[PDB]
């Protein structure tokens, strides 16, 4: 759901 | 003694069931993707969400969903100890013993030393790739009581330069800063993996 979409890995998100 | 609750890692239906149980207890629940200074983070699993890393950096309680289920059934917030991520270590696991124990390690270490956060006295310049937001990284750093130096603030006393592609940058470019360069991953490793 769009209202429940926090990242489970913010380090990975910044690497790629 | 306050109970400011956030949750990380639960799908919508699981989260609905848990928030319904919070109505049986005096507490605050903060709905946000961001870390919002919860006293108790309920985590579905060990992870690297903003909430999980920030809660570690501030030495908060990071607990299993059973903490909510059992407290609601009892009509009263229970002792957190046996519900903590880190209370029991799985020797056969994809997660290292350090990462499995990280919430307990930081909670106990900050109480021992008196420091308010895992990054207290750090003064950090972030050089994050210009196409992505550094906002989650900043909120984790600030949860750990690091001072994130904005471009308009003086660079006096910088302790860390945390940089996208730090391992690629030229020495000439690193020479624009007195402090050493660290990759983005250092932040997660310092909290979850490094043996101090
Ligand atoms: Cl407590
Ligand atoms: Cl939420
Ligand atoms: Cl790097
Ligand atoms: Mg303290």
């Amino acid at each position: 759901d769009s209202c429940n979409s926090s990242s489970s890995d913010i380090i990975r998100d910044l690497l790629e | 003694p306050k109970h400011i609750i956030q949750m990380t890692g639960f799908k919508m239906e699981e989260k609905e069931a848990l928030v319904k149980l919070l109505l049986k207890l005096d507490c605050t629940f903060i709905k946000s993707e961001k870390y919002k200074n919860c006293t108790h983070l309920i985590a579905e699993r060990l992870c690297k969400s903003e909430k999980f890393l920030a809660a570690c950096a501030a030495g908060k309680w990071i607990l299993t969903k059973d903490y909510i289920i059992h407290s609601a059934k009892s009509g009263r917030w229970l002792d957190e100890t046996t519900y903590e991520w880190g209370y029991k270590i799985e020797k056969d696991s994809r997660y290292s013993p350090q990462m499995q124990s990280a919430p307990k390690r930081w909670r106990e270490e900050l109480k021992r030393t008196g420091a308010p956060g895992a990054f207290h006295r750090w003064k950090v310049v972030l050089l994050v790739r210009t196409d992505k937001r550094s906002d989650s990284l900043i909120r984790v750093l600030e949860a750990g009581k690091a001072n994130v130096i904005l471009p308009k603030s003086s660079p006096s006393g910088i302790t860390h330069v945390i940089a996208s592609n730090a391992r690629i940058k030229a020495e000439k470019e690193k020479d624009n800063f007195k402090a050493p360069f660290y990759p983005i991953q250092y932040l997660g490793d310092f909290l979850l993996e490094k043996l101090e």
